[PDB]
RNA sequence: CGUGGAGGUCAGUGACGAAGCCUAGACCGUAAGGUCGGGUCGAACGGCCUCUAGUGCAGAUCUUGGUG
RNA sequence: GUUCCUGCCGAAGUAGAGUUAAGGUGCCGGAAUACACGCUCAUCAGA
RNA sequence: AAAUUGUUGAAAGGGAAGGGCAUUUGAUCAGACAUGGUGU
């Protein structure tokens, strides 16, 4: 394996096609999503970068940014979310 | 009476109606045959009427051209025949004429095998069928032509 | 919904995606009015135009170095 | 967690299962639903009845699937591909009859209906209805039942197995040095 | 913003194609719209300053022709 | 009957970020199928 | 002259023609730094 990442869903949009909601597995409260804000969003050939930005709601479900906003065909497709920046 | 309000539905001033009509009779003979000469008559009972409308006989022509028929049914070819030459007669006695005369030939040329005729009733029309094969709508002459050359094949005329 | 609050910055306003505002022009005259600015206004040729002028007004334009909105119009098609 | 999740039917609710499988549809999920035939719903047996008739596809299977395509947004793209991902079967059919099948708690109807509280079972409303296939159905789900004993005992063999090498892993010396040490 | 009327003006535009109409094309304006390209059109007309007229729809009684 | 588009004054606005009222947190739909009490399932249950 | 009707020809389709959505496979078009200078 060569994993140094989390692969993680699209939900849905803020509901505001800017914004991008994103479910991270193994994150039930807001406290444990916020280790992962700043950290670089990857959605896999073509690629588009992103960010987290903030928490949203009570079930660790997180906002995110995309340079150019996701087709709105990907809510439930898979995508990463790399470790760099880190703040460890 | 089912049938008696769906083969009425022929005439219908909308041919959108009368063709979806044609169609479910077409459907309805292949579903059951033996109700094939019954749809059969019913279709003559309409087209021959003193005010049947042209475009009601015209659309039941197409119906009973559209007809399949088998080996053993001389009695249903033998009746198609001479439904095909009594409309022929009534309104041979334009252009609205040569699509009429298309499909009457069109239907006495699918019914002609299968029709144990006397050569004869032919020979009474056969002068009308070359009137025809002069005619302004070559798709009749066609057909006419194929029809002359049934007729003198099976008749043995000098041809 | 149309409103003031749509209203485009000035600096910005009445602007190509060229950057250069656009200008009608209709003889070799109106074009030399456009002498110098190149940077700020690019000409455009007026649509009754004859073919035999539009050849001119375009080697004036290119003479004075200044930017043709829709050239090949009418000697090209699209 | 898993590529797919097979959920049983039997003792849930039409309403929240529909609502939580389409819920993971939505979320990329795919899930396929067995013994569709034994599921509940709340009220009485004649009002079910009088509700999907007047809706009036006679098999529970075809009855969850509006239930759950109510919720899904069909008619939109990502609703149909979340249609595409679901399956609905009465009963197991193969080769789902070999794996293990997950229990959703939420929808539970013993966590969820009270009892004394009337409820209805959508094998009795589909046959009422006028699908004839309830019984070919329990038949193969005897035999399943069957199988499934002679499985749980294999499985209780294996467990014994299971005890007798965790036994012998303890009086391995590698294993207790490291707990001490870490982990 | 758009529609005509008149005066003045652009030594304006025009068979190397004027006016009119269309244009799920490009640019501009928040918008009414404007400019260009193309199509259509086939002989003249437009821009601009002033004064003067002057912006698109709804529905009813029904009427007429025509078709059942 | 209505009265091209935009703006303005007045009885009785556009975009980004954050906060918040009214509301809401089963899904469509963004939010706890969270907690804690008292109740009620009625042939008029109750939205 | 419109509006309307009929014959003939071409094409698509199915009992209606018909659309929207998804996937699939393809075909075809546009896609600068003409980067200012120095060095062997
Ligand atoms: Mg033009
Ligand atoms: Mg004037
Ligand atoms: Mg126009
Ligand atoms: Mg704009
Ligand atoms: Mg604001
Ligand atoms: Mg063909």
């Amino acid at each position: 394996s060569h994993r140094l990442y989390v692969k993680g869903k699209h939900l849905s949009y803020q509901r505001n096609p800017n914004v991008s909601l994103i479910k991270i597995e193994g994150v039930a409260t807001p406290q444990d999503a916020q280790f992962y804000l700043g950290k670089r969003i990857a959605y896999v050939i073509r690629v588009m970068w992103g960010k987290v930005t903030r928490t949203h709601g009570n079930s660790g479900v997180v906002r995110a940014t995309f340079r150019n906003n996701l087709p709105a065909k990907t809510f439930g497709a898979s995508v990463r979310i790399f470790l760099y920046p880190s703040n460890i | 009476n089912l049938l008696r309000l769906g083969v009425n539905k022929i005439g219908d001033i909308d041919s959108k109606v009368s063709s979806k009509a044609s169609y479910l009779l077409l459907k309805l003979e292949q579903a059951h045959p033996n109700m094939k000469s019954i749809v059969i008559d019913a279709i003559v009972d309409i087209a021959l009427r003193p005010n049947a409308d042209y475009h009601t006989t015209y659309y039941s022509v197409i119906t009973l051209n559209q007809t399949i028929l088998k080996r053993s049914e001389d009695s249903v070819a033998n009746k198609l025949v001479k439904t095909y030459f009594t409309l022929f007669e009534k309104f041979l006695i334009d252009e609205k004429n040569s699509k009429l005369f298309s499909a009457l030939l069109t239907g006495i040329n699918r019914a002609f095998p299968f029709a144990q005729i006397p050569a004869s009733v032919y020979e009474v029309h056969m002068e009308t069928l070359f009137k025809i094969t002069h005619s302004s709508n070559f798709n009749t002459s066609i057909q006419a032509l194929v029809l002359i050359n049934q007729v003198t094949v099976k008749a043995k005329l000098n041809s | 919904q149309p409103k003031i609050g749509y209203g485009s910055n000035k600096k910005t306003k009445f602007l190509s995606p060229s950057g250069h505002k656009t200008f009608l022009v209709a003889n070799v005259k109106d074009l030399e009015t456009l002498t110098m600015h190149t940077k700020t206004y690019a000409a455009e040729i007026a649509h009754n135009i004859s073919a035999k002028n539009r050849v001119v007004i375009l080697a004036r334009a290119k003479a004075l170095g200044i930017k043709v909105t829709n050239p090949k119009g009418r000697l090209a098609l699209e | 967690v898993e590529p797919v999740v097979v959920i049983d039917g039997k003792g849930h609710l039409v309403g929240r299962l529909a609502s939580v499988v389409a819920k993971q549809l939505l979320n990329g999920q795919k899930i396929v639903v067995v013994r569709a035939e034994e599921l509940n719903i709340s009220g009485e047996f004649f009002r079910n009845k009088l509700k999907y008739h007047d809706f009036l596809f006679r098999a529970p299977s075809r009855i969850f699937y509006k239930a759950l395509r109510g919720m899904v947004s069909h008619k939109t793209a990502r609703g149909k591909a979340a249609l595409e991902r679901l399956k609905v079967f009465e009963g197991i059919p193969p080769p789902y009859d070999k794996k293990k099948r997950v229990v959703v708690p939420q929808a539970l109807r013993v966590l969820r209906l009270k009892p004394g509280r009337k409820y209805t079972t959508l094998g009795k409303l589909s046959t009422s209805v006028g699908w004839k296939y309830e019984d070919v159905v329990a038949k193969l789900e005897a035999k399943r039942k069957v199988s499934s004993a002679e499985y749980y005992a294999k499985k209780r063999a294996f467990t014994k197995k299971v005890a007798s090498a965790n036994a012998t892993a303890a009086e391995s010396d590698v294993a207790k040095q490291l707990a001490a040490l870490g982990y």
